[PDB]
């Protein structure tokens, strides 16, 4: 499970578990843009079809 | 005396000789065919190596002849140039490196065929030596690495005497009093700067509006140009050359005019260097008979595995698309040959670095500000000047800066541009950062040795990330 | 009558950088400096003046010797003007120290010139050179008091003939014979400098290898060999019984494994090491306990027993390097501000600025054995590197140590040209937990020295380089 200090801080700062973010970088590294993508899909989610 | 082989490589330039060595290391029965007296191609014989040598030597001559050394308390009586000796040091480097390739070929059991290669069949290459002595090679794969040649300038005819290409410029028998360079790209600037250092009065004439060729960052280019002019290097940009004529005294009248129109004038020189570019070399290789057509620029078309229209025939290096650089050709030769062993084949040209080995040096990798604006990418900018870098200051070598381009919101590094001391080496750290998809902050948190030039690289990234650096 | 959020004591690489960062993050910041100029050991008597002289002496050596002649640069006479050389050194130092002042100004860092003592858990007192004190009331204290020259038991430094670093850096004339005690990083640098300028130089060293602690032995060995061909002489596995100043001005040096012997020198350099400087600081007066060598114990946030008083730099455990100090300063103040704090010293690079240079980051071979790790070895010589070869500058090699199982890079060691700059690429690779193979597949510009690094990784990964 690969992620730099800065990426780990961003995740922790926004209370994101690293296990629920799939990386897009080399060998599945988790990049800042992945934390940001997740944070953004997390807001759009409140408007997705469900029941 | 025919020969069977798994991979036949035509050309021993950076692309050919590396692909050959590698093909052998992977178990392929490997033949490499080269028409010239020595291996190593354009880079080693008349390119990278001799120019870098002259760039080194002429730089030291400038330091000695000038104020640099004297400010350091190295007082030398009377500094004189011995051009022959200087050229000797250059040839020595070429000899050793070209000879070294023969050695590596022998060590890896690469079969070296000396003659002009022509593809005489979908699975056959024929080499014809000078004396007409022929040699046939039946092979599974053919790798075309036939490189590039000087692009001629219409009207002006190169004689490698007073009208020279890069090749003649690297072996002038005396410092020209006055020299004009047609083209202010990477290679023209380097060779121009060399002779300027040695005492030549030098002017480069360029049709476009900036020095340094395609992809260089506008601000980097402008600062570079400015510094070169301070050194005495002269430029006429947005200028066209209409012709040149040999006068009766031997000197040369070059006629120019604005690229837009008019302002027609005439500059006179002792030596004229035509340096407008290079182009793919495929002469008498037999592509026609094979039905392999070229693109409108002379390049052999290839897919992402470097295969041509004919699945077992491959091409790499200067002879195909992409940056015409030696490390690009080598990479291509490696991954192509890996592909023939069933490997994956992936290269991104946006990750290939460029360097100008002048002083200051210029190096960059990735995307320029202009390339970012025209792709509609949103970005931030961090800069750090070598003036505030400790090792640069301590050496009184303070021209230039590092400029980092980051994506505005993902902090992803998009490009890194260096003008100043140690740029060539420094850009490789940036290359590595790109491979890993580094963010500006990432580089900022990595411990860098102090005092080193590389801290300027660190600081620049810190400024891009945090908005502020520490020492500027 | 003045107070702040953070008070840093000492303006070293550690303190000044911590100061500037403290300010930038929104902290009312004060920095206290006993000395006349800012900078600490690095800028005034350390990195900057030694690198200066290494540069000027390297150039002198090239002009005076065979090098420039082989390039077709010919000269009548090459004469040294040591005053001018020293002057250039000084210009560099004045400029850099002044830059820090301008930086404090720019960042609104309050500079206080005086010997500071910690009088209360939230109060620091700075006693000027004329008695007139100045007091600071503060929520946080950061101790960056750095280090001093460690004296040699029974040898008496007078910065004259028996000089320390400081003295060796400012000699007034070139010594005919010079003896260096300690063949560590600094010791070799300063010796080389004078060795280049004329001095017959001899270093004497208790341990059995030049380079200080942590250097890979293969590298240390080739490095020493190379220095020897330059004329730098070594007595290793040797003890210095003591030094005897003699009457004709010279100095006899008592040495021994136990096979006694004596060597005479015109100047003696005492470079056995450095130690944390904590004198009259108010630690004993506050309940703060040191370790045997004299460092201020701290946790993974750099705070002492007293959770609002931190310490960093040479005054703490870890490699006594400027960039180590600067990094610590930064992550320390980030931590005061609620941020995370971690620094792995295995990822702190080291550099020797002789020619050829030496530099490394991560684990030596010995370290890997002493920890029982299974590893591979890739090497590549600068003799086969195009850039090195074209400049006729071919000594040394790059050594990569990778892990047998995961092909991960564990150590990088560089001997030869551009090693100082090159190790920073190695550092960046470690941070990403790069495999040797990944590095080999990163396109490096040709011709560059950095290709030796690329190739050494290729060799560690696959078994073979291309160009060797
Ligand atoms: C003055 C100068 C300076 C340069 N500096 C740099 C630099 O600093 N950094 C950098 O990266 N690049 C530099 N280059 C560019 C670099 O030289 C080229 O990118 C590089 O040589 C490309 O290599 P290649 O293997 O594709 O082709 P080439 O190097 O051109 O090799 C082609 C080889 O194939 C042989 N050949 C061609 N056809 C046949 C045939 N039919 N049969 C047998 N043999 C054949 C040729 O004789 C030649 O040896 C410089 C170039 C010049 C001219
Ligand atoms: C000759 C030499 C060459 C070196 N070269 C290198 C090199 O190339 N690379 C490298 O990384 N390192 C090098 N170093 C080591 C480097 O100088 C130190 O590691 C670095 O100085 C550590 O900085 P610091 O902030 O921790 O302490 P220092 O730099 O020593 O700064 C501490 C400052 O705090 C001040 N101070 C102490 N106590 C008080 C007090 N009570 N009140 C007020 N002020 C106080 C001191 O006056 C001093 O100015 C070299 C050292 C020497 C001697």
């Amino acid at each position: 499970t690969l992620a730099t200090p800065a990426v780990r801080n961003l995740a922790m700062e926004n209370n994101i578990k690293l296990s629920e973010v799939v990386g897009s970088g080399k060998d599945g590294r988790i990049l800042k843009e992945d934390i940001l993508n997740y944070l953004e899909k997390q807001t759009l989610e409140h408007h997705h079809h469900h029941h | 005396q025919p020969i069977d082989a798994d991979v036949t490589v035509i050309g021993s330039g950076p692309g050919g000789y590396v692909a050959a060595i590698k093909a052998a290391q992977l178990g392929f029965k490997t033949v490499c065919i080269e028409k010239n007296e020595t291996l190593g191609g354009t880079c080693l014989n008349v390119g990278c190596i001799p120019s870098k040598a002259l760039l080194n030597n002429s730089h030291y001559y400038h330091m000695a002849h000038g104020k640099d050394f004297a400010s350091r308390g190295i007082e030398m009586s009377e500094v004189r140039l011995n051009l022959d000796k200087m050229m000797e040091q250059k040839s020595t480097a070429v000899k050793a490196l070209t000879g070294g390739i023969a050695h590596l070929f022998k060590q890896n059991k690469v079969v070296h065929v000396n003659g002009y290669g022509k593809i005489t069949g979908k699975n056959q290459v024929t080499a014809t030596k000078a004396d007409g002595g022929t040699q046939v090679i039946d092979t599974k794969n053919i790798l075309i690495a036939t490189g590039s040649e000087v692009t001629p300038f219409p009207g002006i005819t190169i004689d490698e005497d007073t009208i020279v290409s890069s090749t003649g410029a690297l072996s002038l028998k005396k410092v020209p009093e006055k020299m004009v360079v047609i083209g202010a790209g990477v290679i023209g600037v380097e060779l121009g700067s060399v002779w300027q250092r040695l005492g030549a009065d030098v002017t480069a004439v360029e049709f476009l509006g900036h020095v340094g060729g395609v992809g260089i960052d506008m601000e980097i280019s402008k600062n570079f140009q400015r510094i070169l002019q301070k050194q005495g290097f002269k430029f006429k940009l947005n200028t066209k050359v209409t012709g040149a004529t040999k006068k009766s005294d031997g000197k040369i009248d070059v006629s120019i005019e604005a690229a837009s129109g008019g302002k027609a004038e005439v500059i006179t020189c002792d030596v004229l260097l035509v340096c407008i570019g290079r182009r793919p070399f495929t002469k008498n290789l037999g592509l026609e008979e094979l039905g392999i057509e070229l693109d409108p620029r002379g390049r052999i078309p290839v897919n992402t595995r470097f295969q041509t229209k004919i699945p077992n025939i491959y091409a790499i290096g200067d002879v195909v698309a992409g940056p015409m650089l030696a490390h690009k050709a080598e990479d291509e030769g490696i991954i192509c040959v890996e592909g023939m062993a069933g490997g994956a084949v992936h290269i991104d040209y946006n990750c290939v670095p460029s360097v100008i080995y002048t002083h200051p040096e210029v190096a960059w990798v990735g995307k320029s500000e202009e390339q970012l604006k025209e792709e509609g990418i949103e970005y931030k900018v961090g800069k750090f000047p070598f003036a505030a870098n400790s090792r640069a200051k301590t050496n009184a070598d303070t021209d230039g800066m590092v400029k980092i381009l980051g994506q505005k919101s993902t902090d992803r590094v998009l490009g890194a541009h260096i003008l100043g001391p140690g740029a060539g080496e420094m850009v490789n750290e940036a290359a590595l950062a790109l491979e890993y998809g580094a963010s500006c902050e990432d580089i900022a948190r990595v411990c860098h040795a102090h005092p080193t030039l590389s801290e300027a690289f660190r600081e620049a990234n810190l400024a891009a990330s945090f908005g502020k650096s520490i020492n500027f």
